RNA sequence: GGGG
DNA sequence: TATAATGGGAGTCTGATGC
DNA sequence: GCATCAGAGCCCTAAA
C-alpha cells in the first residue's frame, strides 16, 4: 500500500544508479506476494538496502518474523556501480481492489501511496460435466479450479467463499 | 455516457457538477440543517476540495 | 459580483441588527463616529456637537460601545466569517 | 515472442527520411554549413542578391554569415527564448559621385533555427511550419465557360510577386489583356514591345479570322514610345504620363526581376509549355533603351493555334499535381525574409538622402528592425506556423508532413470550392487520399504520401521501378505527375518469378486510368502499396478491408493517442511502426559499435571502439505542448554489446523501438446490457488494476509579481487571514514544496497585492475595529489550483529580477512556474479507439466477476458492440481480432502489410494451431467437454456454424476457425447462447478525457461591455444559450425558463444579484428587470444619432435608465 | 488548428 | 526661427437590386 | 446588361 524511497519526494522521481524509474519500481512492488503467518497481524513494513552492481530481487528484503515472501525471484531494481537503494514498504491485509487515491496511506511525509490488489485469487474456472448414479442421467459433476498467489491457498479460498455465501443466506431470516 | 438503468425521465448528473450548479441552494440548505453556522462560512468550505465533508 | 452584492447587503444588515441589541442610543453615538453610508471619520474636534453629552465622554462610550459590542460578539460570532 | 511477417511484395527501396520535407528545405534556405563563395543562389542568398545593390552612393552585398546560437535548445524552452542564430552581413558602401569605399559587417538580428527533428522553438514553445500547396507559376490555358468555343491564356507568377494576367478573346474578335481587373486591347501592349504589323502577320496570320482581329490601325499610328505613354493613361487616371514615370511603372510591373518573379519552377513550366527558352524569370526586359518581349508573343501564339485546333495544343488541368506545387519551410521563410529585406532597403534609400551625403558608414545606414520584425512576425503570427502537435511521437511526425491549401498566399474557407478539395488522379503516390480533416476543411489539409518527396522545383514526386521488356529492373525513378502520365505503370502486386512479370495480363494505369495490359506494354511498376498512403494510414493493418471514411478516422486518431506508462506495440502491425519511432527521434540509438558502460534512470554511457566515452542524457518526464509526458526509458543493461543503430532508450509511446500508441486487450464483440449502446464501450476493472490505459500528464502554472503604482507585488509565505493548515505545504518563500499533493483551492504560490483606494470601506473599518485587528496593507492575490485540477508538484522554477542571467518584461519583478503531475487511470467518460475508426467513450467499468469469460476462466478486457460494424463497413478490425486470437494462444505478434497481407486461409492455419493450445491442454489436464459447451454447440449447429454429426472437439474447432468461442456470462455462469467473436485488439486511449472536459458554473466572471458571463472552462465561463437554443425554448413555450436565460442568468444585473440573494435566503427568485445588453444597444444606437424610445400603452416614454442618463 |  | 528644397506608393461564389 | 452589396449552420477546446 505505500513506499518510501530515500531521497525521493514523489512517484515521478528517478534514482541515480538505478535503471528503473520510481513508477516502474512501484509497478514491481505491486506484484509482491506477502503471506502473513500470524492471523492477528494486519500490517507490517519491509526494509531493503542494496548497493553496487546487483539486481535487487524480492529476496533481499530484510526478513521479518511471521512474514514469508512467496515470490523471492521477482525483479525490483537494476543497480549499477555506485547505485544506492534504501526503502520502506508498508504491506497490508485487505479485501478487494482499493486504488491509491482511495487509501492515501503514508507512513511518513515523502511516502508514495500504492494501488492495492488485495485479492489473493489469480484465476477461477469451473467445469460442469455429465454424470450418472446409474439409475438417473443428466446429473452434474462440478469441478472448481482455483489459482492463488500463495498468500492463501486454493482450499482456504474455497472455504472462505463458502463461508461468505452461507453467511449471506442467513440475512433472509428476519422479515418485514 | 449511456445510462441503460435510467428511467425515461432521468439522467446521471456528476455530483461535483451538481454542487456548482446548485451552489446557492446548497448554501441555504447547509445552514438550515447546520453543516455550517451561516451562509458565508458554508461557501468557504466548498472552496478547498479537502475541506468538503 | 452576485456574491459580493449579497455579502455587502448581509454585512450592513448584521451591522445595524448589532448596534440596536445593546441599545439604539449608545449605538447612536458610535454610529455617528464612523457613518454607515457617510464615512464620518474625523477625531476630537467636530464631536463637540449632538451626541447627547459634552465631549470627552463620547470617547468613552465609544470604548463602551466597542466593548459592549465585543462581549455580545463572542456569542453571535457570525461576523467572524466576514473577515475573509 | 515471435514476429511472423506476411506478404510477398519485395520493396526495392526503403521509405525516405520522413522529416526530410522539413530538414532539407530549411538547410537549403540557410546554407549555414556552406562556405560563402560556394553558396548557390537560393534561399537567403538569393534574397540578398535580389535586394542588392541599393542605388541612389551604392550599397553592395558581399556575403552573410550565421553565428552560433546564444543558448542551446533546452535552455530556450526553459527561458521562453527563441532558438536562433545571429545573422551578420558584410556590406561595402561605394560613392558613385566620388570613389569612397567603406566596408563593415552589420548585425541584422537573429534567424530562428530548425532543430534536428524539423521543428522550431519560438518563445520557448515548439512550433511546426506546415507546407503550403498552391498553383505553380507558369502559363495556363483554360476553356472560357462563357463561350463554349474560345479559350483564356493565364500567366500566373509566384504569390505577391506580380499580377495575374488574362488574355480573353472578346466577342468583337480582338485579343484582350486583363491586368489588375482592368481590360484593354492587347495590340497596344504588343506595339510597346516594338512590334510592327508585319511581324504579327508573318508570325501568326495562319488563323484567318483571329490574327486580323488583333490588328487595330489607330494603335499602329505611333512609334513604340507613343504606345507606352498611351497605355499608361489607360492604367493610372490622374498620374501625368511623364515618359520616365510611365516606363518606371510598366518596367516594375512586367520587366523588373525584383517586382515580378516568375518562379524557377515558373521558368521551367513556361519554357516547356510554349517551347521557348527564358533568359530570366520576367515577362519582358528593358534592353538597349526599349522593351524586348520574352513571354507575351509565345503565349499569344499558343492561344490562337488552340482556338483553331492545331495539333500539340491542349488545355491545362489546374488541379493536376504537375501544375500544383508545394511551398516548403525554406521557401515560406525566404519569402518573408525577402519582404523584410526590401523594407530595410526603403530605410537605406531614405537615409542616403538625408544627414550629410558623406558622413555615413554602412553600420549607421542600416536599421535591422524591419528585417527582425518580418521574421518574428512569420514565426509567431503566420497561419502556417503552428503550435507543435506532440501528443505522441507520431503526432509531430504527422504534423510536419501536412499540406495546407490555406494561409498567406492560398484559399480561405469562405472562398474554397470542390475542385481543390477533390482527390485528383495525380494524387496517386503523392498525396494520401485518406488523411484529410472531417468538416469544413475536407480536402484543404492533406498529408505527404510515404514514399513521396518534393523536388527542387516544388513538385511532389513518387518512385517507380523501370520495366524493360518484361524484366523489372531495380533502378527507381522519381517522377512528377506530368512525367508519370507518359508511361504505362503496372500495379505493385503484379506476379513475379524472379525479376520477370509472370502474368499474361497485368493491372496497370495510363494517366491514372485503370487498364488491362500485356507484359510487352509495361514501362514502369509501382514500388509498393505503402506509396499510395500517408504515414498514419500506413499504420492501419487490413486497410483493404476498411471503408475509407472509417480509415480516415483511424488515421487521424492515432495522432491523438496518449502515451501510456505500459504502452505496447500492436500484436498486428503493418511493418512501419519501427521506422516511425526512428525518424521521430523520440528513441535513442547507438552511434557506432560499442559496449554499454553505464545505465541509469537519468543517463546511458556508451564506450565505443573509438575509445571515446559518450554520455547520452535521457529526457525524463518532460511536459509536451499538450501536457502528455515525453519520457525516455533505458532499454539496455550495463555491459551489453551493441552494434551501430541498436536501441538504447525507448521514447514515449514506444516499446523496444516499435510505435506503441495503445494497449493490446482481449476483446469480446457482443452487446452487453445496453452499456455498449451507440458506440459506448464496456471495460473490465482488471485494466485499471494492472495499470493499462494509465498515462502521466503535467500541467504548468505560472504567476508574475510586478511593480504597480500602488507598490510591489511580493511572493511571500505571509498571506492575510489564512490558517497554517492552508499554508502547510508552502516553503519559507511562499512556494508549494516539491512532492506535495495539491487539490482544488490549495495555494500553489503565495502573493500579496496592495489594496486600491477601495481602502477598506467604513463598513469594513468598523467591523475590523471590533476584532482588535487593523485592516492589513496587502490583500491575498495567491495563485490557487483551479476547479478539477491538481496532482503532485514535481518541479518549481523561480525567476527574479536581479539574478544572474535573467531580466523580465518591464515592470515584472519575479516569475514563478509550478509543474504539477497527475497519473490518470482510465475512467468513465474517457475515449478509446482502434486503428479502423472504431471509437467510443467508456460508459461502464464492471468488476472482473461480471466480465464474460472463457471456459478456462480468462475474463475478457473490452466488450465492443457488434452494431458498430455493419453500417461503418470497417472489417479490418474483425480480421485484426481473429489473427489476434491466434496470437494470444500462440504467443505471437504479426506483421501484415497493407494490401499485401495475411489472408483468410493463412489466418485459419494460425487459428487451427491456436485451438490445439486452447483445447488440447484441457483434454490432457483430465477435463472433457462442458455441459454448457454442448448447449451452445446445439444452438450453433442450428445456425449453420458447425457441421452436424461431429464430435464436440471437432465442432469447437470449426467455431475457433471462425474466430468464435464459447463465452460464459460471469453473472449467471450460463453460457452466452451463441458463439462470440473474441480476440486481441489494439486500442488507444485518446487525448479527450472527462477530467479535462467536465465544467460547471453557478456565477463567475462577466464581460466588460455586455455584462454577460465569459466563455470557456478556463475563464470559469457560462454556457452559450444561442439563437437555436432560444428557439427550442420558444417552441416548448417555456416563457419563464427563456426569460431567466435572457435576464437573471445573464446580464440583468439587478436581477442576477437579487436572484442569488433570494436563493441563499430560501425565497423564490424575483421577477427580472432589463438586460444590461439592451441598454448597451440603446446607447450604441444613440452614438449613431438614432433616438430609441421605450414607450408605454399611452405612448409616453419609459425611462429604463431610471433617471441616471437625464439632466 | 482539434472535438461532436 | 533663414543655402535650397515645391504632385504618393501599392493588390470566391452566390442572388437581389438599382444605373 | 452590368456593377455594387451583403449573405453565406451550431456548440466546444487550446493557443494569444
Amino acid at each position: 500500500t505505500s513506499v518510501y524511497i530515500e531521497d525521493v519526494l514523489h512517484e515521478f522521481s528517478t534514482i541515480p544508479g538505478v535503471k528503473e524509474d520510481v513508477v516502474e519500481i512501484i509497478l514491481n512492488l505491486k506484484e509482491l506476494v506477502v503471506r502473513f503467518l500470524n492471523p492477528s497481524l494486519q500490517t507490517v513494513t519491509l526494509l531493503l538496502k542494496a548497493e553496487g552492481p546487483k539486481e535487487v530481487k524480492a529476496r533481499d528484503f530484510l526478513p521479518v518474523a511471521d512474514v514469508e515472501i512467496m515470490n523471492p525471484d521477482l525483479h525490483i531494481a537494476t543497480l549499477e556501480e555506485g547505485g544506492r537503494l534504501n526503502m520502506e514498504v508498508r504491506v497490508d491485509r485487505g479485501v478487494g481492489y482499493v486504488p491509491a487515491e482511495k487509501h492515501g496511506i503514508k507512513d511518513r511525509i515523502n511516502a508514495i501511496p500504492v494501488d492495492a490488489v488485495f485479492s489473493p485469487v489469480r484465476r477461477v474456472a469451473f467445469q460442469v460435466e455429465d454424470t450418472r448414479l446409474g439409475q438417473r442421467t443428466d446429473l452434474d459433476k462440478l469441478t472448481l479450479r482455483i489459482w492463488t498467489d500463495g498468500s492463501v491457498t486454493p482450499l482456504e479460498a474455497l472455504n472462505q467463499a463458502v463461508e461468505i455465501l452461507r453467511e449471506h443466506l442467513t440475512y433472509f431470516s428476519n422479515p418485514q | 455516457v449511456v445510462g441503460p438503468q435510467l428511467k425515461l425521465h432521468q439522467c446521471g448528473l456528476p455530483k461535483r457538477m451538481a454542487l456548482e450548479l446548485f451552489k446557492p441552494f446548497l448554501l441555504k440548505k447547509m445552514e438550515e440543517k447546520g453543516i455550517a453556522p451561516n451562509v458565508k462560512a458554508a461557501r468557504r468550505m466548498l472552496e478547498r476540495q479537502r475541506d468538503i465533508k | 459580483s452576485p456574491v459580493d452584492a449579497a455579502t455587502q447587503s448581509l454585512l450592513s444588515e448584521e451591522l445595524e441588527k448589532a448596534l440596536s441589541k445593546l441599545s439604539e442610543r449608545e449605538a447612536m453615538v458610535l454610529k455617528l463616529r464612523k457613518g454607515l453610508i457617510d464615512g464620518r471619520e474625523h477625531t476630537l474636534e467636530e464631536v463637540g456637537a449632538f451626541f447627547g453629552v459634552t465631549r470627552e465622554r463620547i470617547r468613552q462610550i465609544e470604548n463602551k460601545a466597542l466593548r459592549k459590542l465585543k462581549y455580545h460578539e463572542s456569542r453571535t460570532r457570525k461576523l467572524r466569517d466576514f473577515l475573509d | 515472442m515471435e514476429i511472423k511477417r506476411f506478404g510477398r511484395i519485395r520493396e526495392v527501396i526503403p521509405l525516405p527520411p520522413l522529416t526530410e520535407i522539413q530538414v532539407e528545405s530549411y538547410r537549403r534556405a540557410l546554407q549555414a554549413d556552406v562556405p560563402p563563395e560556394k553558396r548557390e543562389n537560393v534561399g537567403i542568398q538569393a534574397a540578398f542578391r535580389e535586394t542588392f545593390p541599393i542605388e541612389e552612393l551604392v550599397l553592395d552585398f558581399l556575403e552573410y554569415r550565421l553565428g552560433e546560437p546564444p543558448f542551446p535548445q533546452d535552455e530556450c524552452r526553459e527561458k521562453d527564448l527563441t532558438y536562433q542564430a545571429p545573422l551578420y552581413a558584410r556590406l561595402q558602401l561605394i560613392h558613385k559621385d566620388t570613389g569612397l569605399i567603406k566596408e563593415d559587417e552589420v548585425f541584422l538580428g537573429h534567424i530562428p533555427l530548425m532543430t534536428e527533428d524539423g521543428s522550431f522553438i519560438i518563445n520557448g514553445a515548439d512550433r511546426v511550419i506546415v507546407s503550403q500547396i498552391h498553383r505553380s507559376p507558369g502559363v495556363y490555358f483554360t476553356p472560357d465557360p462563357a463561350r463554349p468555343g474560345r479559350y483564356i491564356a493565364s500567366i500566373i507568377p509566384l504569390p505577391k510577386r506580380g499580377p495575374w494576367i488574362d488574355l480573353e478573346v472578346e466577342p468583337n474578335g480582338v485579343v484582350s489583356m486583363k491586368v489588375n481587373k482592368r481590360k484593354f486591347p492587347l495590340v497596344l501592349l504588343l506595339r510597346v514591345l516594338g512590334y510592327d504589323q508585319e511581324t504579327l502577320a508573318r508570325e501568326l496570320g495562319a488563323y484567318g479570322e483571329l490574327v486580323q482581329g488583333l490588328m487595330d490601325e489607330s494603335v499602329f499610328a505611333m512609334r513604340p514610345e507613343e504606345a507606352l505613354i498611351r497605355l499608361f493613361t489607360l492604367l493610372r487616371p490622374g498620374d501625368p504620363p511623364k515618359r520616365d514615370k510611365a516606363v518606371a511603372y510598366v518596367y516594375g510591373l512586367i520587366a523588373d526581376p525584383r517586382r515580378y518573379d516568375l518562379g524557377e519552377a515558373g521558368r521551367y513550366k513556361a519554357e516547356e509549355k510554349l517551347g521557348i527558352r527564358l533568359s530570366g524569370r520576367t515577362l519582358a526586359r528593358f534592353e538597349d533603351g526599349e522593351f524586348k518581349d520574352e513571354v507575351f508573343l509565345p503565349t499569344l501564339r499558343y492561344l490562337f493555334a488552340l482556338t483553331a485546333g492545331v495539333p500539340g495544343h491542349e488545355v491545362d488541368d489546374i488541379d493536376h499535381l504537375g501544375n500544383r506545387r508545394i511551398r516548403t519551410v525554406g521557401e515560406l521563410m525566404t519569402d518573408q525574409f525577402r519582404v523584410g529585406l526590401a523594407r530595410l532597403a526603403r530605410g537605406v534609400r531614405e537615409r542616403m538622402l538625408m544627414g550629410s551625403e558623406d558622413s555615413l558608414t554602412p553600420a549607421k545606414l542600416v536599421n535591422s528592425r524591419p528585417l527582425e520584425a518580418a521574421i518574428r512576425e512569420f514565426f509567431s503570427r503566420s497561419q502556417l506556423s503552428q503550435f507543435k502537435d506532440e501528443t505522441n511521437p507520431l503526432s509531430s511526425l504527422r504534423h510536419k508532413r501536412r499540406i495546407s491549401a490555406l494561409g498567406p498566399g492560398g484559399l480561405t474557407r469562405e472562398r474554397a470550392g470542390f475542385d481543390v478539395r477533390d482527390v485528383h488522379r495525380t494524387h496517386y503516390g503523392r498525396i494520401c487520399p485518406v488523411e484529410t480533416p472531417e468538416g469544413a476543411n475536407i480536402g484543404l489539409i492533406t498529408s505527404l504520401a510515404a514514399y513521396a518527396r518534393v523536388d527542387e522545383l516544388g513538385f511532389i514526386r513518387t518512385p517507380y521501378r523501370r520495366v524493360v521488356g518484361g524484366v523489372v529492373t531495380d533502378e527507381v525513378v522519381y517522377m512528377t505527375a506530368t512525367e508519370e502520365d507518359r508511361y504505362t505503370i503496372a500495379q505493385a502486386n503484379t506476379p513475379l518469378e524472379g525479376n520477370r512479370i509472370a502474368a499474361e495480363r497485368v493491372v496497370a494505369r495510363r494517366k491514372g486510368e485503370p487498364v488491362i495490359v500485356s507484359p510487352e506494354e509495361v514501362e514502369f511498376m509501382d514500388v509498393s502499396p505503402k506509396q499510395v498512403f500517408s504515414v498514419n494510414t500506413n499504420l492501419i493493418p487490413f486497410l483493404e478491408h476498411d471503408d475509407a471514411n472509417r480509415a480516415l478516422m483511424g488515421s487521424n486518431m492515432q495522432t491523438q493517442a496518449v502515451p501510456l506508462i505500459r504502452a505496447q506495440a500492436p500484436v498486428v502491425m503493418t511493418g512501419l511502426e519501427e521506422r516511425v519511432v526512428r525518424d521521430s527521434l523520440a528513441a535513442l540509438y547507438a552511434e557506432e559499435d560499442g559496449e554499454v558502460a553505464k545505465v541509469d534512470g537519468n543517463r546511458i554511457v556508451v564506450r565505443y571502439e573509438d575509445g571515446r566515452l559518450v554520455e547520452y542524457p535521457l529526457r525524463r518526464f518532460y511536459r509536451s505542448n499538450q501536457g502528455t509526458a515525453l519520457d525516455q526509458r533505458p532499454r539496455v543493461v550495463v555491459g551489453q554489446r551493441v552494434r551501430k543503430g541498436d536501441l538504447l532508450a525507448d521514447g514515449p509511446a514506444s516499446e523496444n523501438g516499435f510505435l506503441a500508441l495503445g494497449q493490446n486487450v482481449l476483446v469480446a464483440i457482443m452487446p452487453f446490457d445496453g452499456y455498449n449502446f451507440e458506440d459506448a464501450i464496456v471495460i473490465s476493472e482488471e485494466l485499471l488494476k494492472r495499470d493499462f490505459y494509465t498515462s502521466i500528464h503535467i500541467e504548468r502554472y505560472e504567476i508574475e509579481a510586478r511593480d504597480t503604482k500602488l507598490g510591489p507585488e511580493r511572493i511571500t509565505r505571509d498571506i492575510p487571514h489564512l490558517s497554517e493548515a492552508a499554508l502547510r505545504d508552502l516553503d519559507e518563500e511562499g512556494v508549494v514544496r516539491i512532492g506535495a499533493e495539491v487539490k482544488p483551492g490549495d495555494i500553489l504560490v503565495g502573493r500579496t497585492s496592495f489594496k486600491g483606494e477601495s481602502e477598506p470601506t467604513p463598513e469594513e473599518r468598523l467591523l475590523r475595529s471590533i476584532f482588535g485587528e487593523k485592516a492589513r496593507d496587502v490583500k491575498d492575490t495567491s495563485l490557487r489550483v483551479p476547479p478539477g485540477e491538481g496532482g503532485i508538484v514535481v518541479r518549481t522554477v523561480r525567476l527574479r529580477r536581479g539574478d544572474p542571467g535573467v531580466e523580465l518584461k518591464p515592470g515584472v519583478r519575479e516569475v514563478v512556474r509550478v509543474y504539477v503531475a497527475q497519473k490518470r487511470k482510465l475512467q468513465v467518460g474517457d475515449k478509446l479507439a482502434n486503428r479502423h475508426g472504431n471509437k467510443g467513450v467508456v460508459a461502464k467499468i464492471l468488476p472482473v466477476e461480471d466480465m464474460p469469460h472463457l471456459p478456462d476462466g480468462t475474463p475478457v478486457d473490452v466488450i465492443l458492440n457488434p452494431l458498430g460494424v455493419p453500417s461503418r463497413m470497417n472489417l479490418g478490425q474483425i480480421l485484426e481480432t481473429h489473427l489476434g486470437l491466434a496470437g494470444y494462444f500462440l504467443g505471437q505478434r504479426y506483421i501484415s502489410p497493407i494490401f499485401d497481407g495475411a489472408k483468410e486461409p493463412e489466418i485459419k492455419e494460425l487459428l487451427a494451431q491456436a485451438f490445439e493450445v486452447y483445447f488440447g491442454k484441457r483434454k490432457g489436464e483430465g477435463f472433457g467437454v462442458d455441459k454448457r459447451e454442448v448447449e451452445v454447440l446445439r444452438r450453433a449447429e442450428k445456425l449453420g456454424l458447425v457441421t452436424p454429426g461431429k464430435t464436440p472437439e471437432e465442432q469447437l474447432k470449426e467455431l475457433f476457425l471462425q474466430g468464435k468461442v464459447v463465452l460464459y456470462d460471469g453473472r449467471t455462469g450460463e453460457p452466452i447462447e451463441g458463439p462470440i467473436v473474441v480476440g486481441q485488439m489494439f486500442i488507444m486511449k485518446l487525448y479527450h478525457m472527462v477530467e479535462d472536459k467536465m465544467h460547471a458554473r453557478s456565477t463567475g466572471p462577466y464581460s466588460l461591455i455586455t455584462q454577460q458571463p465569459l466563455g470557456g472552462k478556463a475563464q470559469f465561463g457560462g454556457q452559450r444559450f444561442g439563437e437555436m437554443e432560444v428557439w427550442a425554448l420558444e417552441a416548448y413555450g417555456a416563457a419563464h425558463t427563456l426569460q431567466e436565460m435572457l435576464t437573471l442568468k445573464s446580464d440583468d444585473i439587478e436581477g442576477r444579484n437579487a436572484a442569488y440573494e433570494a436563493i441563499i435566503k430560501g425565497e423564490d427568485v424575483p421577477e427580472p428587470s432589463v438586460p444590461e445588453s439592451f441598454r448597451v444597444l440603446v446607447k450604441e444606437l444613440q452614438a449613431l444619432a438614432l433616438d430609441v424610445q421605450t414607450l408605454d400603452e399611452k405612448d409616453n416614454p419609459v425611462d429604463i435608465f431610471e433617471g441616471l442618463a437625464s439632466k
